[PDB]
RNA sequence: AGCUAAAUAUUGGCGAGAGACCGAUAGCGAACAAGUAGAGUGAUCGAAAGAUGAAAAGAACUUUGAAAAGAGAGUUAAAUAGUACGUGAAAUUGCUGAAAGGGAAGCAUUGGAAAUCAGUCUUAC
RNA sequence: UUUCAAUGGCCCGUCUUGAAACACGGACCAAGGAGUCUAGCAUCUAUGCGAGUGUUUGGGUGAAAAACCCAUCCGCGAAAUGAAAGUGAAUGCAGGUGGGAACGCCCUGGCGUGCACCAUCGACCGACCCGGAAGUUUGUCAAUGGAAGGGUUUGAGU
RNA sequence: AGAAGCUCAGACGAGUAGGCAGGCGUGGAGGUUUGUGACGAAGCCUUGGGCGUGAGCCUGGGUCGAACAGCCUCUAGUG
RNA sequence: AAAACUUUCAGCAACGGAUCUCUUGGCUCUCGCAUCGAUGAAGAACGCAGCGAAAUGCGAUACGUAAUGUGAAUUG
C-alpha cells in the first residue's frame, strides 16, 4: 500500500513535487532531503521524521503507522529553542532508533536552519 | 474542420465503474489527498463522515 | 472490517460508527482512471 | 455498500456488478521482499556499487 | 451561480446589452447608492440618479467634492456635477464627468413619482 | 491525437516520407479495386483467390427467418439449465428427469459434439443429430421433438 | 575501419512491461529481485512473462489446467499451477476438481468454481511466499496461436490459410483460383 | 493500388455523401423533448393511463 | 374514389442559450458608412479598412515664418500617447561613433591586437 | 565582440548516373502557407470483461448536451461444410512420435515430466467417389430412406 | 536505492530514399503550484552574462502598459 | 596613403505596420416558435430633421402621429 502511494504520487503529479526539466525537488512539509524518492518520500513512508524552521524555533515532526487514518493526530510536534549542539543531540536521541540514516540528514538540515536563524 | 468529427467517445461501462471505485478508494487514502492538493492536515479522520 | 467514526455538526465524535465499505479496498489504478477521465471529459464538448 | 457491493457479493444498486479483484494480493512489496520467507533462501547478496 | 436559462452569462452579450442599452435602460444602469442618513430614512440601498439631485463624489481625483447634478448625460454614462469643472488651456472650463456608481446621494429631489418609487422599492416616506 | 503522430516528425524532411523518385502522386495505380485481372492480378491471385466469376445458383427473395437454426452441442446442454436445477438433478437418481427446452435458449438443433453425463435427461428441440440422439439415449435420456 | 557485420545490435527483448499498471509494476519489482537473487529459472521465466504482452499471454482454462494436471503418470498431486495470464472458466466440465492456481487474473466464474469446488486461488505474490523458488509448481502456458490472427498468417498458394473476406458465401472468394471448374485451384 | 493485407475495400462513398451526413448532436435534446411531451401528455390526459 | 393528429425533416425566417471555434492576411465577402466604394453594355464581378487617453484635458500664450510649421511653454501618469495618435518588429533609409577595403563579399579554423565582461577570490576553520 | 594574418571554403533548393553549372526556381523582409477528417480494413500495443461481450436505438433519472441507472432485442463470438438439398464434429487420459519451457529425483550429466510451439502418423465432421444394413409407407416385387464399411481426394473444420 | 534509481566492464560510432526512438517549440482544455504581475504581465530592441551536441532555454540593461507562466494529463487549423 | 565612397557592427532617428493584448464581429451546436402578398408583399425610386452626405428611421401626419408604459431628458 505504501508502494502504491509512491507509484501514484512519486513519478507524476504531486503538490510538493517540483519538476524542472531534469530534476525533482520535494518541498513537502515533512521531508528532510528536499528531493523526491521513496526512501525519503514523506507521504509514502509511514515511519519518517523531519525538521523545519518557525519564528526562530526548530520543530521536529514524526508520524507512525498506528494513526494513518486520522490526519489531525497523524503527525507529532516537538519544539526546540536551544543552541545547536543540544539541538543535535535531540535529533540524535529522537532518531537513534526510529528512521535509519535520517539521523545524519536531519543533522544536516538542522545545521542549515540554524544558520538561517542566526542570519 | 467538419461537424461529423468524433467528439464523444465510448468507454465500457465496467471500466467506467472500475474507475469510479478506484477513485473512491483513492479518496479514502490521506496521502493521495495531500498529494493532489487538499489541505487536510487538520481534519479528524479519512473518510470524513458527518451526521445526517 | 475497520470502523470509521461519525462527527456531529459541532465537530465532536458521535458514538455511532460505520464499517469501512468494501469499495475502499478496491485497487487504486491511476492509469485506468486517467484513461477513463480522458474519454469522459470529451463527452460534453460541442462541435466546431 | 449498496452502491458498489463487494468483490464476492453483488451490489444492490448495480446489477451483476462486483468490486474488481486486484492482480496482487498484498501491495507491500518491500516488506514482502524483506520478509523471512524470501531472505531465508536468497543467495548471499553480492556487493553494491563495486570497486573498479 | 445563475440557474435560469433565460439570462445569459456571455461576455459578448452582456457588454452588447450594456453599451447598446436605450435611454430608459441606461436610466437604471446609472444608479447611485444613498448616504447613511438617507438609507436609514428611506430603507433604500440605491436609486437611479436624477437631475437636480445632491451627491458627493466618493472615488477619483474629485473624491469628497459635492454639488448638484446638472445633467445625467446618459449617452456616455456620466454625471455632470456643478462646480466639478476643469480649466482648459484657453481659459474656458470643461465639465468633468463622474460615473453614477462613484457618487453617493445625500439629498433627493423628491417628486410624487419618486415617492411612489421609494415606497414601491420596499421603502417608506 | 495529433501530437504523437507522424507529420510532426517529418516536419523539415522533404517529401514527407514518400520518397523523391516517384513521389506522392494522386492515383498512380488506379482508383479502388481497379484491376485484378490486368495489373493487380499478382496481388489478387496470391491473396484473394476465387474473387472473379460465379459459383452456385441464385436464390431470389431470400429470407433468413425460415432458415434460422442455431446449433448447440451436448457439452453445453446442462449449462443451459439454471444452477439450482443442475444441483438438484445432476448425478442424483430421481424418478423425475430434468428437461431442457433448447428452443427457449435460442437453438434450432442439438449437435452431438462432446460428452453427456450419465443422468437421464429430457431434451426438447426442433432438430437433432443422429449420434447426438445416440449419446442422449446412451445417457439414459430421451429426445422430444418440438414444433 | 573494422569489418563488422552489424553495429550496435539489440536483438528483440523487452526490458519492462509496456503496461502502466501500478500493481503489475509492483509484481515485476518483486520478481526482478527474486530472479536476480535466486538461481531459479522459474523466477526468471515469471519475470519474462510479466514483461510479455496480451497476445503473448493467452488465457488458460479451468478444464485445461485439470486436463494437464490429470495426465496418467502426471504426478501433479497438490503441486500449485502457475500461469502468467488469465484463468477462464470452462462451463462444459460440470465438476471442477480440487485445484491450486496462481495467476494474474481469475474470471469471476472461474474463481467462484475453484473456491466452491475444492482448492484455492492465489496471486503471483502469494506464490512468491509459498514457493519463492517455484518448487513443485506446474508452470503452464495458453495456446498462443489459438488467436484469430494465426488463422490468416501465411496465406498464399496451397497454404490452406483463411483469406481476409468481408462475408462468407458463394460470392466471396470462391470461384477463380479456388476450384478446378473456374480455371484453376490455388 | 491495393497492396496491403486485409480484405478488399468496399466503401460505398462514390456519391455526394457529405451533403447528407446526419449527426446526432440533438440526441440529448430530443430525449428531453420526448420526456417533456410524455409528461405533458401524462398531466393532460387525466387519470387515464398514458399507454 | 376520399380524409386524417403524434412520433420524422428543417444550410431559410423569428426568438433564445451556448462553445476545448476564429481573433482583424483569422472568423461570413463584410467586427468599420459591406454586397459598400470601384469595375463591366450586360449577365455579373467585388475590395480595402478595428485600437489617442481615465477624461479632449486636442497644446492657451510668447516668438520665428507668406503660410505650412518650428522653437519655447502648456495638458497629462505619460506627448518614448499629438489624431500622420496603444504597443511599433524586419526589409529599407539618414545621422553619429568605430572598423575594413589593390577586380566581390560572406564562412570555418587558430592565435594577435583593440574594446567589453563574468566568474573566482577575499575566507572559513 | 570586432578586425587582421595563415590555411581551408564554388549557390542554395531541385529532378538526375552525374549540378558551381552556360539545367530549373530564388531582388529583399514580415505575416500566411501543404499527410487532415471520416467510413472501413490489417498488423501491433494498452485497458476492461471473458464463452461470452457490447449501457448511450431507446427508456429511467438527473435543472441537465454531462454523470448515473435500466427491460427487451440485436451485433460479433461460441460449428463446420456444400452450388444446393442437406448433413453436421471423443475407438484412446480428446491419441502416437520427434524436439522442447518450468519442475522433481539422482551423481556435471543422467532420469523422469512436458506447458507453448513447430515436423509428422492417425481418429472425428462436411463435401467428392464407391457401398446400399435397417427402418418409413406408397408403389412391399417396390417407393423412400440412409447404417456398417471402404477411397489415402478435398474444406477458410473438430 | 526520483530501482523509472545507483554501479562496473567491454565492443562500437559514415550515410541519400526510407523506417523507428527520445526530445525542443506553439495555440486551446482538466488538474496543480499559499505560482509571477501596474513597486510593470505580454510583446519588442540589445557590440551584457549563463545553460544545452542541438531543437532551445534563462537572465542583466532599454522600451513598454495588462495580463501570463512552471509541472502532470487532454487536445490541435502546432514549427 | 587621409577624406569621400562601399560594406559591416552598435546607438539614435526615419520608413513600414509585424508582434502582443483586446473584440457590441464571425463560425458551429442546441433549444423554442410558425407569421408574407390584390385589405397591394418582397424589391426598387424620389423625398422627409433648426443646422445631414451616408448609415439608421420614416412617407407630404415623412429621423415620425395616436394609444400604453416608464418618469425628466436630448446633447455636437
Amino acid at each position: 500500500q505504501d508502494e502504491v502511494i509512491w507509484q501514484v504520487v512519486g513519478h507524476e503529479f504531486c503538490s510538493y513535487r517540483i519538476k524542472g526539466e531534469a530534476q525533482n525537488f520535494c518541498r513537502n512539509e515533512y521531508n528532510v532531503t528536499g528531493l523526491c524518492n521513496r526512501q525519503s518520500c514523506p507521504l509514502a513512508n509511514s515511519r519518517y521524521a523531519t525538521v523545519r524552521e518557525d519564528n526562530g524555533k526548530l520543530y521536529l515532526y514524526m508520524k507512525t503507522i498506528e494513526r494513518a487514518h486520522f490526519p489531525s493526530k497523524l503527525w507529532q510536534r516537538i519544539k526546540l529553542s536551544k543552541n545547536y549542539a543540544k539541538a543535535l543531540e535531540q535529533i540524535d536521541q529522537q532518531l537513534l532508533y526510529w528512521p535509519g540514516r535520517q539521523i545524519h540528514r536531519c543533522k544536516q538540515r538542522l545545521t542549515r536552519l540554524t544558520q538561517y536563524l542566526l542570519k | 474542420t467538419k461537424t461529423w468529427r468524433k467528439w464523444h467517445v465510448k468507454v465500457n461501462q465496467n471500466e467506467k465503474r472500475y474507475a469510479i471505485a478506484s477513485a473512491v478508494a483513492a479518496s479514502g487514502v490521506p496521502s493521495l489527498l495531500l498529494a493532489r492538493g487538499h489541505r487536510i492536515e487538520e481534519i479528524p479522520e479519512v473518510p470524513l463522515v458527518v451526521d445526517d | 472490517r475497520p470502523t470509521v467514526s461519525i462527527y456531529n455538526k459541532d465537530g465532536s465524535v458521535s458514538s455511532e460508527t460505520l464499517a469501512l465499505p468494501f469499495v475502499f479496498k478496491a485497487p487504486i489504478r491511476p492509469d485506468l482512471v486517467r484513461s477513463v477521465h480522458t474519454a469522459v471529459a470529451k463527452n460534453k464538448r460541442q462541435p466546431y | 455498500d449498496s452502491v458498489f457491493g463487494s468483490t464476492t457479493e453483488v451490489a444492490q444498486l448495480k446489477k451483476n456488478y462486483f468490486l474488481p479483484e486486484n492482480i496482487i494480493s498484498n501491495a507491500d512489496v518491500t516488506r514482502l521482499i524483506n520478509s523471512d520467507e524470501i531472505q531465508s533462501i536468497v543467495k548471499a547478496a553480492g556487493p553494491s556499487r563495486v570497486k573498479r | 451561480m445563475k440557474f435560469s436559462r433565460d439570462v445569459t452569462s456571455s461576455r459578448r452579450k452582456q457588454r452588447k446589452a450594456h453599451f447598446g442599452a436605450p435611454s430608459s435602460v441606461r436610466r437604471v444602469l446609472m444608479s447611485a447608492p444613498l448616504s447613511k442618513e438617507l438609507r436609514e430614512q428611506y430603507k433604500i440601498r440605491s436609486l437611479p440618479v436624477r437631475r437636480d439631485d445632491q451627491i458627493t463624489v466618493i472615488r477619483g481625483s474629485n473624491k469628497g467634492r459635492e454639488g448638484k447634478i446638472t445633467s445625467v448625460y446618459r449617452k456616455k454614462f456620466l454625471l455632470l456635477i456643478e462646480r466639478v469643472t476643469r480649466e482648459k488651456a484657453n481659459g474656458a472650463s470643461a465639465p468633468v464627468g463622474i460615473d453614477a456608481s462613484k457618487v453617493v446621494i445625500t439629498k433627493l429631489h423628491l417628486d410624487k413619482d419618486r415617492k411612489d418609487l421609494i415606497v414601491r422599492k420596499g421603502g417608506k416616506v | 491525437p495529433t501530437h504523437v503522430s507522424k507529420t510532426r516528425k517529418l516536419r523539415g524532411h522533404v517529401s514527407a516520407g514518400h520518397g523523391r523518385i516517384g513521389k506522392h502522386r494522386k492515383h498512380p495505380g488506379g482508383r479502388g479495386k481497379a484491376g485484378g485481372l490486368q495489373h493487380l492480378r499478382s496481388h489478387f491471385d496470391k491473396y484473394h483467390p476465387g474473387y472473379f466469376g460465379k459459383v452456385g445458383m441464385r436464390r431470389f427473395h431470400l429470407m433468413k427467418n425460415p432458415l434460422w437454426r442455431p446449433t448447440v452441442n451436448l457439452d453445453r446442454l446442462w449449462t443451459l439449465l439454471p444452477n439450482e436445477a443442475r444441483d438438484k438433478y445432476l448425478g442424483k437418481n430421481t424418478e423425475v428427469a430434468p428437461v431442457i427446452n433448447v428452443l427457449q435458449s435460442g437453438y434450432g438443433k442439438v449437435l452431438g459434439k462432446g460428452r453427456l453425463p450419465e443422468t437421464p435427461v429430457i431434451v426438447q428441440t426442433r432438430y437433432v443429430s443422429r449420434r447426438a440422439e445416440e449419446k442422449i439415449k446412451q445417457a439414459g435420456g430421451v429426445v422430444e421433438l418440438i414444433a | 575501419g573494422i569489418d563488422i557485420e552489424r553495429h550496435h545490435v539489440k536483438k528483440s527483448q523487452r526490458s519492462k512491461p509496456a503496461s502502466e499498471n501500478v500493481y503489475l509494476k509492483l509484481l515485476v519489482k518483486l520478481y526482478r529481485f527474486l530472479a536476480r537473487r535466486t538461481d531459479s529459472r522459474f523466477n526468471k521465466a515469471i519475470l519474462k512473462r510479466l514483461f510479455q504482452s496480451k497476445t503473448n499471454r493467452p488465457p488458460i482454462s479451468i478444464s485445461k489446467i485439470a486436463a494437464l494436471t490429470s495426465r496418467k503418470s502426471a504426478s501433479s498431486q497438490n503441486k500449485t499451477t502457475v500461469v502468467v495470464g488469465t484463468v477462464t472458466d470452462d462451463e462444459r466440465m460440470l465438476t471442477v476438481p480440487k485445484l491450486s492456481i496462481a495467476a494474474l487474473r481469475f474470471t469471476k466464474s472461474a474463481r467462484a468454481r475453484i473456491l466452491k469446488a475444492g482448492g484455492e486461488v492465489l496471486t503471483l505474490d502469494q506464490l512468491a511466499l509459498r514457493a519463492p523458488t517455484g518448487s513443485n509448481t506446474v508452470l503452464v502456458r495458453g495456446k498462443k496461436h489459438a488467436r484469430e490472427a494465426y488463422r490468416h498468417f501465411g496465406f498464399g498458394p496451397h497454404k490452406h490459410k483463411a483469406p481476409y473476406v468481408r462475408s462468407e458465401g458463394r460470392k466471396f472468394e470462391r470461384a477463380r483460383g479456388r476450384r478446378k471448374s473456374r480455371a484453376f485451384k490455388v | 493500388a491495393i497492396h496491403v493485407k486485409g480484405q478488399l475495400p468496399n466503401a460505398h462513398f462514390h456519391k455526394d455523401w457529405q451533403r447528407y451526413v446526419k449527426t446526432w448532436f440533438n440526441q440529448p435534446g430530443r430525449k428531453l423533448r420526448r420526456r417533456q411531451a410524455r409528461q405533458t401528455k401524462a398531466a393532460k390526459i387525466a387519470p387515464r393511463p398514458v399507454e
